[PDB]
């Protein structure tokens, strides 16, 4: 519970869809149930419910800049073996020369 | 050649054999080799650990979506303390009638067993709680 | 690997199955494609035959000695001489209820099809004899 | 022995090459012996050594 399983420094501006459409979420644990917090510094921007592997994600569109970090955490105790989240960001095709 | 329809079959076939457990248990952890079958009695398995099955402790199967199967919930035993350290190959469950059910397996988390041990051997009266468990029906 | 008792547990659920269809049913037979699972209602395939299970179609069911599963023996519906022609690809089993029970797909004498014969080619007017099937189920 | 040390979710459809070339591992343990099983769904599908 509680519990800030993984992070990441955004390192060129993004732009993510609105409820996270397009990510996605995988875990062994037929049944276990809960719900996933994702931060941004302090600012609630996104959730994710559980249910014996039934995900849904919510939240609304919004943008990333470089000097933030997103934060993920959890609520309550879980159970399983494995655990797979990932989302996904849209990003700008800028050469770096 | 058989794909069970959910509610009409497998959601039976769950209900009729896990309801066996409505009344409770108890599971027993013995050491290997494992008996080749439910029929083979014990002769030089030691035990390690017993547990109590919650009465009920299945019941009622439902429906699992996006896959192919139909689950039934499993409760949850107290933590029962272990008897003599053993490295466990195998294990044992009775219904509160004791009446022998089935043979189970024995393997770390990543293994598929539904004995579900966080390590590979237990110790001596070191209270180990279970994870959890289900059944499926295969469809 | 979990291993049933067969005594306690596997005929238990053997009964718990093929008891329903004591009541009688039925079976049908298609063409390909295969639809996905029985919830997937037939769209376009072709009827050639359809079959019903005489009252009771199973019950009781026993052991089988020198095998890892239990059986049942069922009745023999009679014969049937399909309507249309083609080559028999999938089959769905349809209960006096109405209800679906489960599918399966279609195989050769030297298949393990749900359904075995010895042509798959067919034609309307030019039935053959259910000789015997019955259910099984690992322990 | 038999503990999973790694997992990821597929977004979008991905193609694999064939022998996993490409693919390189390395590690400090010049002594280090062992073989690994690449796992989809319930059936192996790549091994390793």
């Amino acid at each position: 519970a509680d519990e800030t399983v993984g992070v990441h420094a955004v390192s060129h501006e993004t732009v993510i869809p609105s409820n996270m459409a397009g990510s996605i979420m995988v875990t062994d644990s037929s049944t276990l149930d809960g719900v996933l917090n994702v931060m941004v510094g302090t600012s609630v921007v996104g959730t994710v419910t559980i249910t014996d592997g039934a995900a849904v994600f919510a939240s609304s569109e919004f943008n990333l800049d470089p000097g933030q970090l997103v934060r993920i955490v959890s609520t309550s105790e879980g159970t399983f073996e494995y655990v797979g989240l990932t989302l996904v960001g849209h990003r700008q095709v800028v050469y770096v020369d | 050649a058989i794909r069970f329809h959910p509610t009409n079959a497998a959601l039976v076939a769950c209900n009729a054999v896990v309801d066996l457990f409505d009344a409770g248990g108890s599971i027993e952890v013995y050491t290997g080799p494992q008996p080749n079958d439910p029929t083979v009695a014990v002769s030089t398995q030691t035990l390690l650990v017993t547990f109590a099955i919650p009465a009920p402790g299945y019941g009622p199967a439902e429906l699992v979506p996006g896959q192919n199967y139909v689950r039934a919930p499993g409760a949850l035993p107290a933590v029962a303390v272990p008897g003599a350290s053993g490295v466990a190959a195998w294990a044992r469950v009775k219904n509160n009638a004791g009446d022998v059910i089935f043979d189970g397996d024995v393997g770390t988390s990543a293994s598929s067993a539904f004995v579900r041990l966080s390590t590979t051997n237990l110790t001596a009266g070191v209270g180990v709680s279970v994870t959890a468990s289900e059944y499926r029906q295969p469809t």
